[PDB]
């Protein structure tokens, strides 16, 4: 666990996670996939202490997709990350807390607009045209002020994502193996298999 | 009639009746004997089987290696306070070890039957013991009944038909009494007397139990071809 | 012991029916009237105060109409001390979901809640089943305009327009009779009022023996206005349809 | 401790060192660091001994409970899940495991999940765990093919504990071989690191560090 | 707590709670399974006794327990949605922990345990309820088609029905089902199905509703004139 | 988790060939203040046990209440308590080793070391020692605290082993145990010259003598000592 | 009413003695021990047609040298297989050995008394547990919810078991063959069943020291009834 | 701050033959610097031909063999006085150790006794219950001297067959109980000599067939 990006473009939302799971002084993993899909058109990845993470995020999907069996309907993006929220500000005054940071990614059907969340471990939650959690934020962000624009392309979204994913390369002390890239859109949720 | 829906009901006259009934269900239960010298102590059980093809309900169980009873009712509501009975001696032993006098084991017994006939919602225990045992004080022999009492004698017997050995053990008592240091002979005076309850059956091989304890003696029972002696 | 005076709330007859439920349904059926008629375009509510006294505060006075939340209301038949200990159970429920979701809760979501409380003084507990039924009016972004009842069996159907308490074999045939899918409220108003006065075991329908409320879209553009009417407001629209 | 469990063409290799040690001390040689949870899965055993046994014969219990109440098989993502999930009850209280369940199953062919104490739980191909872990890791890498041969892989997974043994001081004994296929696992003998590094010297011209 | 041993045995060996709960079934609207070859059919009745009814919002009698698998009753309503809810729930809990979706025998071996253990708990009366249970289980083609009691037993069927009159169309299915050639497609499945209904409901029009359930969670709800096409056509060729 | 305030120092004890002694002196120590002085560390429990306590004086007092108690505990419902069923030493002393466990494990100790003297009913010596810790032995002579280090080491020089026992009388055992008194007055800083003494003989029975005083001190050679090296005056 | 623990003027409990009375109108199950192992059969007893006979599941595995018949409120057995279960597994955790037979069943007899006003009536079914262990070898179990087991050579229960019983009292002798024990099963099934024996709607199983406890196929109890149906033919 | 351990000394060791098994440990009980005890026996014959010691803190010794023989009893009670093998024995004694996993019992402990096959068989536990068969191993204080001279004089380890250029090991075989109780012997003199805690006296539990036999032998007091 280290790297997770998202930017929300014109038409989509576009989640980043880096591949390594690091133990010790040994990459243990160079193929992980660190997010879960919440519901067909709502995605969540995550990152922080070990074990948590997965925990947490199975534990989110098995009670928003409890939901969508009792109801026969898909939660927005907006009120998922709400009741993620929650979660984790009952969980921060716990015994022992959940150490996970999470970005959602979500395409709301009834507004026809994608929404990005994040929230990290506390409970502080903030939509954002673009996102990140741990160290890649203060490479990332600066980069998105300056070549972001809302108006983008899933294309343009991913060459932008290729950017930061470049100077992060150069500039950051850890090998995280590269990124798996899921795209989250109308026709919901898919996996970038090249990049 | 109206006053025995529940143990915690007395009768115009005093009574319990659903600890009279309790104690009806040891009557139907099968014969059992328990008699003492100063040396050695014996029970003597007459197993019951549902059929041939069954096998013979075991009467008699291990509390201690210096204690033991034999059941006449209910077996599992034996097999409850055997358990009980288990854990005091063992109490005794780890906390102050103390092997448990047989009194105290009476005692502790009579509490705890004497609880469920005074609250609502529990039952009275549906089954009688027979407690011996070899302690600092000799042998000795108990009778449990489930209204609470508890009774130290010579010998006795409960369970059908228990009227005729324990007129025999009356006849007897100053005889098998004084039977010390011969563990055989004590039992032959229980296998003689439990005999005295006997209708159309006879005692053979897999229908006997025999439990004994004593002096140099642990607390041990013998079933199938050893007692064959005894016939 | 206690068993003696068990009255065994939560049992079946032989017939294989809830004896506790039937009776608080035949206790409910000599409450006051309360009728529900859903439009295209708004719900309406009109229920019957029970035998009123002229001394009786009518303008301060809260019977058989009810608010949950800003989009859901509820008509009440039975005993209203039931209802009110239900209805603040339902109300919380309803901040409960707004809390987490950041969304205002589903019309059914509540009744469900609400219906699977009363479910549970049938089966378990030993307690005797809250005499009510609720008519439930309300608006949500997923099915618009909800008509909903329950009762103390903690069953509950969806309706067009349906009516509960007293007459309702009389009501629901007359209702069945001018009721169709095209009405406005406007006219709603008409046929609640009007099935009331036919059905009411009083003399003449007047203004102070009723409580009505609309949940319309009349509001500014795209949400949802409560109308809880005054006692003026009732002797006008009652004039209005030509009852008085 | 050395473990480590590999998928390949021909099902999963699992091997493990033998040593265990109180600080310098030696306490043993004998050590059966790979784990019998039922006649088709294994489970290696890392960091706290009495953690590992205890926890994963508690695991063979709940397995056989499982194929009792549905009449099948455990997946192993479904064993290795139960593990997982109560050690991840544990959390904070001290417990140290890492392990490695492996299995044969139809439905999911030879899997590998590697299982840690703070509830990390992962999937993969190649996982070595143990003090002498980075030792295994490279003469594995290096070596490593899908198309490898049983008898080339049961080497491999021998000769990759044996490269710990020599280096890792906390790693030695002896070498336990196994081989896991879909009828169950295969025992490949107890290799004493003694006489196998000096045969492997000569057979291999490895070890010319070492004066022999 | 309220402890009272409300379900009890009678002296001729019946436990009357249980019997009465079954009572309680018998009163409600007929639910009937019937399972094909590659699907299984549930059909249920609504009594037409309830006009000025709104059909978008009124609770469905066949509910999705998981995207693979159906649950429908006959009974007590509100005590349904609380076996739906646990069920629901166990679903979810199945797919977290053995990381694979809950097969119909043991979702169904679940909700029987739950019936059961209200027959011998302090406090509780048994839900006045049947269920029929159908689907797939994951990656496999075999329809499955279930049916629980108050009770608790639970057991397979070719095809079943449940609730008032469902000895009139139990027998219809016993001459009218092979079981060495089920229906080979869905449309005999559905027709069969309406049909077995036809001998008990009144009219073909919004009285009867289908759920076909396909593999690999393939669950679809029938609308009215989709189901009118199957009365329409079984009336004509009545007419013989 | 305790620390002990008002405390008692060290209980010494031996066996003789019919029976064993006991010793505890009379100080309630509160740190360095030599607080109370009438303060009685054995504790007779019936004709035939004594229990000497030395540590914490409150969890000491709480002991005795216990052993009280368990006296009247014994009696009840028991026609024998005078006679084949009163309290042994054995018995006394597993009850307490029970206790001291007990609480060692909930992590509230009682902060004592306990010395459990006296003789079984067939006329075997028992002797025994408990701690806070709940940890238990039996030796031909026992002591706590200085005890320990300064009593066992004279104490052993006259049972050295269990074959010594019935070399040893009375009168030889109970020289050795003033003596060793005597030792620890002169070198322990937390002990006072009153104390207490128990015998339990298997014949004679148990004799509590109370209010003895360390006596036949050698101090003259004092005077003669000046200075701490070179001065000569 | 009346209390649930009560006592009879006789001196049994109306409870246990009401829920024997539901064991009575159970399916019939017989049970026969021999040297060579212990043979359990079951009457399925489909209520109609349409029922698919195999699910019907009144035979069970405890342990693999442990099988369990059952006869009466069937669901009621579920809690009862489910601690059996855990019993035997929790012992072979704690001891690393197999349970022995007469152990699990006096396991399970401790749930049968725990009831009252613990759960709210007896259990209204009966139990045949069949076995093996090193020590006492092939045995035969007959658990009643009255919280009693007595041990047999051979045992039926269930609707036709006193005329079942009767049978088995003349048949059954020391020497039984393994063979000779399933056909004497099915021959006795046959004899009280209502409906035609046949391998849907009859069920066999044993257990074995070498095998374990095994559930016959359909296809091999089918080829014993037609040994049977041809061997009373033969005299 | 309260300290809830204590280290008693002492040292213990267990040796397995064909058709016998010895578990020895010595006498001595102290706490730092000071005897306690010369005779405090630390190895028991538990029943069914099972002996045991826990070694290190007493007061947790004593606990866990009185509670290991207490599970025996009630074996019998519950298993019709069935026989409680020595490899059910340890599997029940993990479960006593790892149930006090987070407050432990601070012992090594090691059983002795016959397998089902009667051959000799010695079991070893770590403080929270890892165990492991084993033919020989000594536990305690002095483990680190004694437990090499058993690899080499027991297993034969580093002993290679004369003239053979250290190719042909030296044989495995089972020893007689004479020539083991002579390296047990050897053992704790050797380890009275170089470590304080160790002396006083050995007392030796031989398990045969026919039951449990004692030896006694005195050590240096020093
Ligand atoms: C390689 C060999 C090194 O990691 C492997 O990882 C092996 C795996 C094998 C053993 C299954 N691991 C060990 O050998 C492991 C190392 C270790 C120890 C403690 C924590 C993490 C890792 N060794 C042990 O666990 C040893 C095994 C013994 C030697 C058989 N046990 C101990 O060290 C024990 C108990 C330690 C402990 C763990 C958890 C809570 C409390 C304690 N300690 C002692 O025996 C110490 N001494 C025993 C005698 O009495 C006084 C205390
Ligand atoms: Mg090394
Ligand atoms: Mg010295």
């Amino acid at each position: 666990m280290d790297i997770i990006l998202g930017i929300r473009v014109q038409d989509s939302v576009i989640l980043a996670s880096s591949k390594a799971v690091t133990r010790g002084i040994s990459v243990l993993k160079d193929s992980d996939d660190k997010t879960r899909q919440l519901s067909p058109h709502t995605l969540m990845s995550f990152a922080g202490e070990a074990g948590d993470t997965v925990q947490f995020a199975e534990y989110i999907q098995a009670n928003i997709q409890l939901y969508s069996i009792r109801e026969d309907y898909e939660l927005s993006p907006q009120a998922v990350s709400s009741f993620v929220r929650q979660e984790l500000a009952k969980s921060i005054r716990s015994r022992r807390p959940y150490q996970v940071n999470v970005l959602i990614g979500g395409y709301d059907k009834k507004k026809n607009k994608p929404e990005l969340y994040q929230i990290d471990y506390l409970g502080t939650k903030v939509e954002l045209p673009y996102g990140a959690h741990g160290y890649s934020g203060f490479y990332t962000f600066s980069l998105l002020d300056h070549h972001y624009r809302p108006d983008m392309t899933t294309e343009e979204g991913l060459d932008l994502l290729k950017l930061c994913v470049q100077e992060l390369e150069k500039r950051m002390p850890m090998d995280f193996k590269g990124v798996i890239v899921k795209i989250v859109d109308k026709d919901g949720i898919r996996q970038v298999d090249d990049f | 009639n109206n006053y025995d829906g529940d143990t915690v009901t007395f009768s115009p006259t005093g009574r319990l009746f659903q600890v009279e009934y309790a104690l009806e269900a040891i009557k139907q239960g099968s014969v059992t004997v328990g008699l003492r010298s100063n040396t050695h102590a014996v029970l003597v059980a007459l197993k019951r089987n549902a059929d041939e093809l069954s096998s013979y309900q075991k009467k008699i169980i291990k509390c201690d290696e210096h204690m033991g009873l034999s059941l006449a009712g209910l077996a599992p509501d034996a097999r409850v306070l055997s358990n009980y009975l288990r854990q005091q001696c063992n109490y005794s032993s780890l906390v102050f070890n103390r092997k448990l006098a047989v009194e105290r084991a009476g005692h502790l017994l009579c509490d705890k039957a004497q609880k469920n006939t005074q609250s609502y919602g529990g039952r009275p225990y549906g089954v009688g013991l027979l407690i011996i045992g070899y302690d600092k004080s000799g042998a000795h022999l108990l009778e449990f009944q489930p209204s609470g009492n508890v009774t130290e004698l010579y010998g006795t017997a409960i369970g059908a038909r228990s009227q005729g050995a324990k007129t025999y053990l009356e006849r007897t008592l100053d005889t098998f009494i004084k039977i010390d240091g011969n563990p055989d002979e004590l039992i032959k005076a229980g296998v003689e007397a439990i005999s005295q309850s006997l209708r159309d059956e006879s005692l053979t091989v897999d229908n006997l139990s025999i439990a004994i304890v004593g002096k140099d003696t642990p607390f041990t029972i013998y079933d199938g071809e050893a007692v064959a002696k005894y016939i | 012991g206690s068993r003696r005076y068990d009255s065994r709330t939560t049992i079946f007859s032989p017939e294989g029916r809830l004896y506790q439920v039937e009776y608080a349904l035949e206790s409910i059926s000599h409450a006051g009237t309360a009728i529900g008629i859903m439009a295209s375009d708004g719900i309406v509510l009109a229920a019957e105060r029970k035998v009123t006294s002229t001394l009786l505060e009518q303008d301060t006075s809260t019977e058989k109409l009810y608010k949950l939340n800003d989009k859901i209301a509820v008509a009440v038949a039975g005993l209203t001390a039931d209802a009110e200990i239900l209805i603040n159970t339902a109300r919380i429920h309803a901040q409960n979901y707004l809390k987490t979701y950041n969304e205002d809760i589903p019309v059914e979501i509540l009744v469900r809640r609400l219906s699977d409380i009363k479910q549970g003084y049938t089966q378990h507990g030993g307690l005797r089943p809250f005499g009510v039924s609720f008519i439930y009016a309300g608006y949500d972004d997923r099915y618009g305009y909800q008509l909903y009842t329950s009762n103390p069996s903690g069953n509950y159907t969806g309706w067009k327009a349906i009516s509960v308490g007293a007459n309702t074999s009389a009501a629901q045939t007359l209702l069945q009779m001018d009721y169709k899918d095209d009405m406005k409220v406007d006219d709603a108003i008409e046929l609640a009022l009007k099935t009331l006065s036919k059905t009411t075991d009083s003399s003449a329908l007047t203004y102070d023996r009723l409580e009505f409320a609309t949940i319309r879209k009349g509001a500014n553009d795209g949400e949802v206005y409560q109308k809880i009417f005054k006692p003026q407001e009732i002797k006008d629209i009652l004039v209005k349809t030509g009852i008085t | 401790t050395t473990t480590l469990a590999f998928r390949f063409q021909g099902g999963i290799i699992v091997a493990v060192d033998s040593r265990a040690t109180a600080g310098n001390w030696v306490a043993s040689q004998t050590v059966k660091a790979v784990i019998e949870i039922n006649p088709f899965l294994l489970g290696t055993m890392a960091g706290g001994a009495a953690d590992c046994q205890f926890w994963e014969t508690w695991l063979g219990s709940q397995c056989r409970l499982h194929e009792l109440r549905e009449k099948e098989r455990i997946s192993v993502a479904a064993a290795s899940k139960i593990l997982s999930n109560l050690v991840y009850q544990y959390k904070g209280a001290g417990l140290s495991m890492g392990t490695m369940i492996c299995g044969y199953t139809r439905k999911e062919g030879p899997t590998i999940y590697y299982v840690d104490s703070d509830g990390t739980r992962l999937k993969g191909d190649i996982f070595c765990v143990g003090s002498g872990q980075t030792f295994a890791y490279g003469v594995l890498d290096s070596n490593y093919k899908w198309d490898l041969s049983v008898e080339d892989a049961l080497y491999l997974g021998k000769r990759s504990i044996l490269a710990a043994a020599h280096r890792d001081a906390y790693s030695g004994g002896s070498v336990n071989l196994y081989h896991v296929t879909e009828d169950g696992w295969i025992y490949h003998g107890n290799h004493d690191v003694g006489e196998l590094f000096w045969k492997v010297k000569e057979e291999e011209g490895s070890f010319n560090n070492v004066i022999g | 707590g309220y402890d009272r041993a409300l379900s009890i045995f009678s002296p001729d060996g019946h436990i009357f709670q249980v019997e009465y709960a079954l009572e309680a079934v018998k009163r409600g609207t007929c639910a009937v399974g019937v399972k094909g070859k590659n699907c299984v059919v549930l059909g249920c009745e609504r009594r037409s006794t309830l006009k000025l009814q709104d059909t978008r919002i009124t609770p469905s009698k066949v509910s999705k327990i998981d995207s693979h698998v159906v649950l429908s009753f006959s009974g007590l309503n509100a005590d349904s949605r609380i076996l739906i809810e646990k069920a629901r729930v166990e679903a979810q809990s199945h797919r977290l922990t053995l990381e694979d979706p809950v097969t119909v025998e043991y979702l169904t071996r679940y909700v029987a345990g739950v019936q059961q253990r209200y027959t011998q708990s302090g406090g509780v009366r048994p839900f006045g309820v049947s269920t029929l249970i159908a689907g797939f289980d994951p990656r496999d083609d075999e329809p499955k088609l279930y049916q629980t009691e108050p009770s608790g037993i639970y057991s397979s069927w070719s095809a079943q029905t449940i609730g008032r009159n469902s000895k009139t169309v139990r027998e219809f299915l016993e001459k009218n089902y092979d079981r060495k050639e089920p229906p080979a497609t869905v449309e005999e499945c559905v027709k069969l199905t309406v049909r077995s209904l036809l001998e008990v409901v009144q009219t073909g029009a919004k009285n009867i509703e289908i759920t076909v359930v396909k593999p690999d969670s393939d669950i679809v709800a029938l609308s009215s004139e989709e189901i009118n096409q199957y009365v329409t056509q079984i009336e004509q060729e009545k007419q013989e | 988790t305790q620390q002990p305030i008002v405390t008692g120092t060290s209980v010494i004890s031996m066996k003789y060939d019919n029976g064993v002694i006991i010793a505890a002196d009379n100080l309630g120590s509160y740190g360095s203040l030599l607080r109370f002085n009438g303060v009685e560390r054995l504790i007779p429990v019936g004709d035939n046990t004594v229990v000497g306590i030395s540590g914490d004086i409150s969890d000491m007092q709480h002991i005795e209440r216990l052993l009280k108690d368990l006296v009247t505990e014994n009696a009840y419902d028991n026609p024998l308590a005078d006679a084949e069923e009163a309290l042994e030493p054995s018995y006394i002393f597993e009850y307490l080793a029970t206790v001291m466990y007990q609480r060692r494990s909930k992590m509230n100790p009682l902060w004592n070391a306990i010395i459990v003297a006296g003789v079984q009913s067939n006329g075997d010596q028992f002797l025994r020692y408990v701690n806070l810790l709940g940890v238990t032995y039996s030796s031909p002579t026992l002591a706590t605290g200085f005890g320990a280090h300064m009593a066992n080491p004279l104490l052993r020089k006259v049972v050295d082993r269990e074959s010594d026992i019935p070399k040893t009388t009375v009168q030889v055992a109970e020289e050795a145990i003033v003596n060793a008194m005597r030792v620890l007055y002169y070198r322990d800083a937390r002990s006072s010259r009153n104390f207490s003494l128990a015998i339990i003989d298997k014949n004679t029975g148990l004799t509590f003598k109370k209010n003895l005083q360390v006596e036949n001190m050698k101090w003259d050679f004092a005077k003669d000592i000046k200075g701490y090296g070179t001065q000569k005056i | 009413d009346r209390g649930v623990s009560t006592f009879s003027p006789e001196g049994r409990l109306f409870q246990v003695e009401y829920s024997l009375e539901a064991i009575k109108l159970g399916s019939t199950a017989i049970g026969i021990a021999t040297k060579e192992g212990v043979v359990l059969g079951v009457e399925k007893r489909a209520t109609s047609p349409l029922l698919e006979s195999d699910s019907i599941e009144k035979i069970v595995e405890i342990d693999r040298h442990i099988g369990c018949a059952m006869s009466g409120l069937t669901a009621d057995a579920r809690s009862m297989i489910e601690h059996a279960r855990t019993a035997a597994v929790t012992h072979n955790l704690y001891y690393d050995e197999d349970i022995n037979v007469e152990s699990l069943t006096q396991s399970v007899c401790d749930l049968a008394l725990r009831f009252g006003e613990l759960m709210s009536r007896p259990f209204g079914v009966a139990l045949l547990i069949a076995g093996h262990d090193a020590d006492d070898g092939y045995q035969l179990f007959h658990a009643e919810p009255s919280g009693t087991f007595y041990r047999y050579n051979a045992k039926a229960i269930g609707s036709g078991s006193e005329g079942a019983q009767a049978e088995l009292l003349n048949e059954w002798h020391s020497s039984l063959t393994l063979k000779e024990a399933e056909l004497l099963v099915l021959k006795i099934l046959k004899q009280v069943m209502e409906e035609k024996l046949d391998e849907n709607n009859a069920q066999l199983s044993c257990i074995t020291k070498q095998d374990g406890f095994k559930i016959y196929d359909n296809e091999k109890t089918a080829e014993l009834i037609k040994e049977l149906k041809e061997k009373e033919a033969a005299e | 701050q309260f300290n809830p351990y204590g280290d008693n000394g002492g040292t213990i060791l267990g040796i397995a033959g064909e058709d016998f098994a010895v578990l020895a440990g010595d006498t001595r009980n102290i706490t730092d610097y000071s005897i306690n005890s010369r005779y405090e026996p630390k190895v028991f014959d538990c029943g069914d031909n099972i002996v045991m010691s826990a070694n290190g803190f007493a007061a947790d010794g004593d606990a866990l063999v009185k509670r290991f023989k207490n599970s025996v009893k009630w074996y019998h009670f519950d298993h019709n006085d069935k026989k409680l093998s020595i490899n059910s024995a340890a599997r029940n004694i993990q479960h006593l150790l790892y149930g006090k996993r987070f407050f432990p019992y601070y012992v090594h402990t090691i059983i002795a006794g016959l397998d089902e096959d009667g051959k000799g068989a010695v079991y070893s536990f770590d403080p929270v219950g890892s165990y492991e068969r084993e033919q020989c191993r000594a536990g305690g204080a002095a483990a680190s001297l004694i437990m090499p001279f058993l690899d080499n004089q027991v297993n034969f380890k580093n002993q290679y067959e004369p003239g053979t250029n250290g190719k042909v090991k030296k044989p495995l075989k089972y020893l007689s109980v004479e020539e083991v109780i002579k390296l047990v012997r050897d053992s704790f003199t050797s380890a009275t000599e170089r470590h304080i805690q160790v002396g006083d006296g050995l007392e030796i539990l031989i398990v045969t067939k026919d039951g449990v036999r004692k030896e006694f032998y005195e050590l240096k007091r020093d």
